[PDB]
RNA sequence: GAGCUGUAAGCAAGCUUUGAUCCGGAGAUUUCCGAAUGGGGAAACCCACCACUCGUAAUGGAGUGGUAUCCAUAUCUGAA
RNA sequence: AAAGAGGGGUGAGAAUCCCCUCCACCGAAUGCCUAAGGUUUCCUGAGGAAGGCUCGUCCGCUCAGGGUUAGUCGGGACCUAAGCCGAGGCCGAAAGGCGUAGGCGAUGGACAACAGGUUGAUAUUCCUGUACCACCUCCUCACCAUUUGAGCAAUGGGGG
C-alpha cells in the first residue's frame, strides 16, 4: 500500500477525475482507501441513533488504491513513490526529487 | 411492569421506543 | 484445585430468585464437579454455612441457524442450600 | 435540578475506571483518591475538609472489598455516595415550625447574596408546598428602592409587605410587625433585613437588636454559592456574632464547582436547608443532601384518550412522587440519549389533536386520505402522522407484552 | 508486562498476584452471568495475564532444572 | 511500520509509532478417549492401591507423581 | 374406521382455535404407573412461508426464554449364571484357535423412608412431622484388662 492515512491525494481515474483530497480512511485487507470528496453516495436508512430522521444520507464510498497516486512536496504533481532510510526509521521519499512523502 | 410500560409510553410519545 | 474454579457463573431466573427468597442459591459448575467439593468452594468464597448440596446435570439443546446443525454446551447446576441464621450471597 | 456540574464532570471520569472493574487493589483506591483530591481542590472545596474526607473514604474503600468481594467498585461508589451525603449535612432539615404562631424568621447577608428575592421564593414556597399563610416584612430601610423591591413581589404574590417607610428603626418595624401578624392569624412571618457589601459592627449591632426584640424561630443567612470559601467565611462570621440556624445557597444554576455547598456544615455545623436556582419567585428547592451527593457521581436511584393523558401528564403534567424524580433527576441520568421532543414532541402533540372523537377512538380506523387531511391539517404530510401510528402500535405491542 | 514479570523477584509473589488475579477473574465472571458489567475487555486482558504469569514459573523452573 | 479484535455486514468495550494485528525460527501449556498401558468398559466413562501436600476433631473429599505384559541386565530368595 | 349441536370469545378472516351447556364413545380400557426405544417433542410468551391428505388465529412445525434436585427409588463403589476376555501355558504357514489362576457379566441373590403439601413445567428427590442403615470421636457415661491376656476375627473350615 503505497499511501496512508492522512495524505494529500490527487486522484486519477473514475467520474472524479483530478482532484485533491486526504485519506480519511484505509482498508489495506481490501486495498481500498476512502479518499474525502469522492464517490459521494446516497445511503437510504430507516434508523438511526441520535435523534431518528431516517432520510437519505449523502456519504463517501472508497476507492481502489490503484487510482491513487500522492503529491511530491516541492512541484505539487503527482508521481511514484520509493524507500530510503533517513538514517533511522524508513521514509517515502518521492519521485523527481529528495523530499520525503 | 406497568410502570416500565407507562415509562417507555412516555419515552415514545416524547420520542421513540426502540425496536 | 481452586475453590474459584468450581463455581462458573450464577443462573438468575424467577424460579431461582423464589430460592434465594426460600434460602437456597443457585450455581453453574464445571462438568466434572463434586457435591462435596462444590460445599466446600462455596464455603470457601462466601464465608456461609450450608445445609446440603443439590446437583443436577443437564443436556445439551439442539440449535440450528440456517444450515448450521450443533449443540449448546452442557451444564450442571449446582443448588446450594445455606443453613440459618448465616450470611446471605450478593 | 441545578449545580455542581463541574465537579461530577471531573470525578465521573475517575469513578468510570473503579465502577467498571470489580477488583479492588491497593493502587486502583489511591489512584481514584488522588483525582477525587484534585477534583475537589479545584472546585474551591475547604482544605480541611478535602483532607479528612480523602481520609474516612480511603479507609473505608479497602476494608470493603474484605467487607464484600461482590459489587466490590459499585461498592466503593456507595461509600463515596455515604460520605459526600454526610458531608453536605446528612437528611434534609426541614423548617421550624414555633409552638404558637407566628414562625418569625429573620433572613441575614450581605447586599447582593439575594436576601430581598429569597425572602419572596420563601414565603412562596411556605403557601404552596405547606399550605400556609406568611407576611413579608421591609426591614432594610439603608437603600432606596429595597422597600419597593419588596412590595412589588409581594404584589405578585398577593401577600402583604410590612413597611413604615424608610426613617424608622427596624427594631421598630419588626416588633409592630410581628403584632399585626398575631392579630391577623398570619403563620409565618419573613424579615428581609439590612446589609452592605462587607460586615461591619453598625450591622451586627442592629442585627441583635431585631433578634432581640423578634426572638425568631429561625434565622437563615443567604449567601451567594458562587462565592466559593468567601460565603463559608461569610457564614462563620454571622454564625459568630449572631446565631444562625440555617443556610440557604443562591444561584447555584451558576454554580459548576460547589465549594460552598460541601464546606458549610463542617467549618460552621450550620445546615443547608434551601438552594435558590433562579430568578424566577418559584425558583427554590429544599435542599436534599442524598440527592446532590447522587447528582455529584452520576448516580440514580382508548388509544387515542392514552394519549392525551401522555401529553397531559408528559408535557405539562410533569411531577413525579414516590423517589420519581430523584430516579428520573437529569433526564434519569441521561439514558444514554441525548435527543428531546420539544417543538418535536409540540408538533406531536399538534399531530394528535387533529382527528375526530371517532378517529380518536378508533386509530385504525382512519383511511389514507383521511388522514391525509389530518396530516394537511397538522403540518406534516404522512411523516408525523405515519410516525404517530407507528408509535401507537409500538405502544399497543408493549401493553400486550406487559399484560 | 513480561519484563516486569521477569525483572521482579522468582519465587512467590508471581503466586500471589495469581491467586489476587483469579479472584477478580471470579468476580469478572460473575458481573458478567448477572448482567451489569460495563468493560468486557477487562476478562480478556486479566486472562491473558494470568497466562503470562504462569508461564514465566514454569520457564523459570525449566530454566532452574 | 499503521490499522485491529477471523469467517461475517456489531457501538454494548478496548489495543497500538514506549511500536499492535500479520509473517518466520526456537521454547511453554497441551483436558479426555485412542497400542492406551493401575483394574474394568458398551470410545470420549466408572472404581482403586502406595507416597507426599490441602481441609476436618476424625471419617468422608481433593491435588500431584508412580502402579500393564513381554524382553535384556543386575541383586535378594531359591519348593518337591 | 367412530357423534356431534348451539350460544359466547379472539381475529383481517373460521365448521375446524379457546370457554360454556347438553349429547355420544371406551371403561381387563381408548384409564393410572413403568421398561426397551426416542432425545427437548415438556412448560410459558409470540408466528402462520413450509409440514398438517381441507382450513387455521391453532401444534408433536417455526422463534425466544425456562424446566429434570436423592444416604433410603434403579445401576455403580457387594455377589455370582449362561456366556466373553484371558498372565503364564497347549497347539498352529503367518494371522490366529483353545484354556488354568484371575476377571467381566442381571434377566437372579443381598440391601436403610413414608404420608401429607406445593408450582406453568420435578418429586419416596423440594417443604413439614416422624424415622431408619453404614462409618467417624474434639466428648460424656458404665464394664474389663493391659500376658497365669479383656476385645477383634480369616482372603481358612462349618451352618446357612
Ligand atoms: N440566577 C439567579 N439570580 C438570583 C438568585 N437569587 C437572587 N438572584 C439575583 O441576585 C441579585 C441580588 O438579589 P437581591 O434580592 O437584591 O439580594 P439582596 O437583597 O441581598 O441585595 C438579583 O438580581 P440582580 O441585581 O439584577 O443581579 P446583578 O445584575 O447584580 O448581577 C437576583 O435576581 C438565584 O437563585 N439565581
Amino acid at each position: 500500500m503505497h499511501v496512508k492515512k492522512g495524505d494529500k491525494v490527487m486522484v486519477i481515474s473514475g467520474k472524479d477525475k483530478g482532484k485533491q483530497g486526504t485519506i480519511l480512511a484505509a482498508f489495506p485487507k481490501k486495498d481500498r482507501v476512502l479518499v474525502e470528496g469522492v464517490n459521494m453516495v446516497k445511503k437510504h436508512s430507516k434508523p438511526t441513533q441520535a435523534n431518528p430522521q431516517g432520510g437519505i444520507s449523502n456519504q463517501e464510498a472508497p476507492i481502489h488504491v490503484s487510482n491513487v497516486m500522492p503529491l511530491d512536496p516541492k512541484t505539487g504533481e503527482v508521481t511514484r513513490v520509493g524507500y530510503k532510510v533517513e538514517d533511522g526509521k524508513k521514509v517515502r521519499v518521492a519521485k523527481k526529487s529528495g523530499q520525503v512523502l | 411492569l406497568f410502570l416500565v410500560d407507562f415509562f417507555t409510553i412516555i419515552l415514545p410519545a416524547l420520542t421513540a421506543i426502540g425496536i | 484445585k481452586d475453590p474459584r474454579d468450581v463455581l462458573k457463573r450464577p443462573v438468575i431466573t424467577e424460579r431461582s430468585a423464589d430460592l434465594m427468597t426460600e434460602k437456597k442459591y443457585t450455581f453453574e459448575v464445571d462438568v466434572r464437579a463434586n457435591k462435596t467439593e462444590v460445599k466446600d468452594a462455596v464455603e470457601s468464597i462466601f464465608g456461609v454455612k450450608v445445609d446440603k448440596v443439590n446437583i443436577m446435570n443437564y443436556k445439551g439443546k439442539s440449535k440450528r441457524v440456517g444450515r448450521y446443525t450443533g449443540m449448546t454446551s452442557r451444564r450442571r447446576k449446582a443448588i446450594v442450600k445455606l443453613t440459618a441464621d448465616s450470611k446471605e450471597i450478593e | 435540578h441545578m449545580g455542581f456540574e463541574g465537579l461530577a464532570d471531573r470525578l465521573q471520569q475517575t469513578i468510570s475506571k473503579i465502577r467498571g472493574k470489580g477488583k479492588v487493589s491497593e493502587q486502583d483506591v489511591k489512584e481514584m483518591m488522588r483525582e477525587v483530591r484534585l477534583a475537589l481542590l479545584e472546585a474551591d472545596v475547604n482544605f480541611k475538609v478535602v483532607k479528612d474526607f480523602v481520609k474516612k473514604v480511603s479507609e473505608r474503600a479497602v476494608g470493603q472489598d474484605v467487607m464484600k468481594s461482590l459489587t466490590p467498585g459499585q461498592q466503593v461508589i456507595k461509600v463515596v455516595q455515604e460520605e459526600l451525603t454526610e458531608l453536605m449535612g446528612g437528611e434534609e432539615s426541614k423548617i421550624a415550625v414555633a409552638k404558637r404562631p407566628p414562625t418569625v424568621i429573620m433572613m441575614v447577608g450581605l447586599q447582593g447574596a439575594g436576601k430581598t428575592t429569597t425572602s419572596g421564593k420563601l414565603a412562596n414556597l411556605l403557601r404552596k408546598k405547606h399550605n400556609r399563610k406568611p407576611m413579608l416584612v421591609a426591614a432594610d430601610i439603608y437603600r432606596p428602592a429595597a422597600i419597593k423591591q419588596l412590595e412589588t413581589l409581594g404584589k405578585q404574590l398577593d401577600m402583604p409587605v410590612f413597611s413604615l417607610g424608610d426613617q424608622v428603626s427596624p427594631v421598630e418595624i419588626a416588633k409592630q410587625a410581628i403584632e399585626k401578624a398575631k392579630e391577623e392569624h398570619y403563620d409565618y412571618v419573613i424579615l428581609d433585613t439590612a446589609g452592605r457589601l462587607h460586615i461591619d459592627h453598625e450591622l451586627m449591632d442592629e442585627l441583635t437588636n431585631v433578634k432581640e426584640i423578634a426572638n425568631p424561630e429561625e434565622i437563615f443567612l443567604v449567601v451567594d454559592s458562587m462565592t466559593g470559601q468567601d460565603a463559608v467565611n461569610v457564614a462563620k462570621s454571622f454564625n459568630e456574632q449572631l446565631g444562625l440556624t440555617g443556610v440557604v445557597l443562591t444561584k447555584l444554576d451558576g454554580d459548576t464547582r460547589g465549594g460552598a455547598a460541601l464546606s458549610i456544615r463542617a467549618v460552621t455545623n450550620t445546615p443547608i436547608k434551601f438552594a435558590g436556582l433562579g430568578e424566577k419567585l418559584d425558583a427554590l428547592e429544599p435542599f436534599h443532601p442524598e440527592r446532590m451527593a447522587s447528582r455529584i457521581l452520576g448516580m440514580g436511584d382508548t388509544l387515542d384518550d392514552f394519549l392525551e393523558q401522555l401529553g397531559q401528564v408528559r408535557n405539562m403534567g410533569p411531577l413525579d412522587e414516590l423517589l420519581q424524580m430523584m430516579p428520573g433527576a437529569g433526564k434519569m441520568k441521561g439514558l444514554k440519549n441525548i435527543q428531546v421532543d420539544e417543538k418535536q414532541l409540540n408538533h406531536v402533540e399538534a399531530i394528535i389533536k387533529s382527528m375526530t372523537v371517532l378517529e380518536k377512538e378508533q386509530p385504525d380506523i382512519i383511511n389514507a386520505s383521511r388522514r391525509k387531511r389530518i396530516a394537511k391539517g397538522s403540518g406534516t404530510s404522512v411523516q408525523e402522522v405515519n410516525r404517530l401510528l407507528k408509535q401507537f402500535d409500538e405502544m399497543k405491542k408493549m401493553m400486550k407484552q406487559m399484560t | 508486562m513480561k519484563a516486569n514479570e521477569i525483572r521482579d523477584l522468582t519465587t512467590a509473589e508471581i503466586e500471589q498476584k495469581v491467586k489476587s488475579l483469579k479472584e477478580e477473574l471470579f468476580n469478572l465472571r460473575f458481573q458478567l452471568a448477572t448482567g451489569q458489567l460495563e468493560n468486557t475487555a477487562r476478562i480478556r486482558e486479566v486472562r491473558k495475564a494470568i497466562a503470562r504469569m504462569k508461564t514465566v514459573i514454569r520457564e523459570r523452573e525449566i530454566a532452574a532444572n
